[PDB]
């Protein structure tokens, strides 16, 4: 169906320690393609996906120079931002950065994003038009003041609209048995008593591929919302994910229990219950 | 500032077969700031060349990462998953659950 | 592709 392509840039200062380290990933979906860490002993844009691994010697040193640059930058970035906010030298504080594009099935543009916080809590963002930003707070309004003067959101859009999508198209085709392949979740009830009269029912999804998927406890045909346990969704390290969803239960009732699940990957949701 | 203490996570890759070989995952998420300290560990003993995934973060901003190391579980031998954080007066140890 | 149009500074 949809796509979408993401940068993802955390910059953290740490005084006594060096200059800030600036650590870049790329990420099509959910598949990582691309990595940079100033710490490392060589510094480069360096491939995490196969589908990347043809792009000549001329992409990786473009990509390489602009995020030498872009830590330049966001280096600035931290000393500005200890301005905007009153801050002393000593303390040791992070700028995150994502932006990226959306696109549907005929890879046109479907959205796109550039938004930053500083210390974990949202600063600016540019707004789905692509023209205007907003401001968390009056020190964000200093830079908004300045990105409206320059006409930044200008130049993101122009990225945004343009070379993001082309490449994201690009991606796509280059990795498509694999960015184009949903994987269906493996699932299935497993059944644990806790005690004489209750049991735990814990409905399990394993090795699926896009990691968004849902997971529904139903009893007696009504969602358990507030009495399902879920986990976070995670990653098993082979490109898959995992997730569970459980459910405390009065023994003797575990057929009155639904587990409901929905993945890109599943032609139709599916049902299932405890099997003993 | 604000910080946030990270959710952890300790399993396996594949559901565990004693002699089969596998990979132990510790997935730890939802903190701020981004420095933490992960080490695997075999019967209270620290498990060398473990590798981790790349520093990301979610749309709420808080970071995670993946620490994983291959791994032959049995019936005897006990892993866990042990974090330092800013948030954390002292290392938290979660140990894994084949069940979980 | 990365975006270099980036040395757009706070």
């Amino acid at each position: 169906g949809s796509h979408s392509m993401r940068y993802f840039y955390t910059a953290m200062s740490r005084p006594g320690r060096g200059e800030p380290r600036f650590i870049a990933v790329g990420y099509v979906d959910d598949t990582q393609f691309v990595r940079f860490d100033s710490d490392a002993a060589s510094p480069r844009m360096a491939p995490r996906a196969p589908w990347i691994e043809q792009e000549g010697p001329e992409y990786w040193d473009g990509e390489t120079r602009n995020m030498k640059a872009s830590a330049q930058t966001y280096r600035e970035n931290l000393r500005i931002a200890l301005r905007y906010y009153n801050q002393s030298e000593a303390g040791s504080h992070i700028i995150q950065v994502m932006y990226g594009c959306d696109v549907g099935p005929d890879g046109r543009l479907l959205r796109g994003h550039d938004q930053s916080a500083y210390d974990g809590k949202d600063y600016i963002a540019l707004n789905e038009d692509l023209s205007s930003w907003t401001a968390a707070d009056t020190a964000a309004q200093i830079t908004q003041r300045k990105w409206e003067a320059a006409r930044v959101a200008e130049q993101l859009r122009a990225y945004l609209e343009g070379l993001c999508v082309e490449w994201l198209r690009r991606y796509l085709e280059n990795g498509k048995e694999t960015l184009q392949r949903a994987d269906p979740p493996k699932t299935h009830v497993t059944h644990h008593p806790i005690s004489d009269h209750e049991a735990t029912l814990r409905c399990w999804a394993l090795g699926f591929y896009p990691a968004e998927i849902t997971l529904t406890w139903q009893r007696d045909g009504e969602d358990q919302t507030q009495d399902t346990e879920l986990v976070e969704t995670r990653p098993a390290g082979d490109r898959t994910f995992q997730k569970w969803a459980a459910v405390v239960v009065p023994s003797g009732e575990e057929q009155r229990y639904t587990c409901h699940v929905q993945h890109e990957g599943l032609p139709k949701p599916l049902t299932l219950r405890w099997e003993p | 500032m604000i910080q946030r203490t990270p959710k952890i996570q300790v399993y396996s890759r594949h559901p565990a077969e004693n002699g089969k070989s596998n990979f132990l995952n510790c997935y730890v998420s939802g903190f701020h700031p981004s420095d933490i300290e992960v080490d695997l560990l075999k019967n209270g003993e620290r498990i060398e060349k473990v590798e981790h995934s790349d520093l990301s973060f979610s749309k709420d901003w808080s970071f995670y990462l993946l620490y994983y190391t291959e791994f032959t579980p049995t019936e005897k031998d006990e892993y866990a998953c042990r974090v330092n954080h800013v948030t954390l007066s002292q290392p938290k140890i979660v140990k894994w659950d084949r069940d979980m | 592709l990365s975006d270099s149009t980036r040395d757009v500074t706070w």
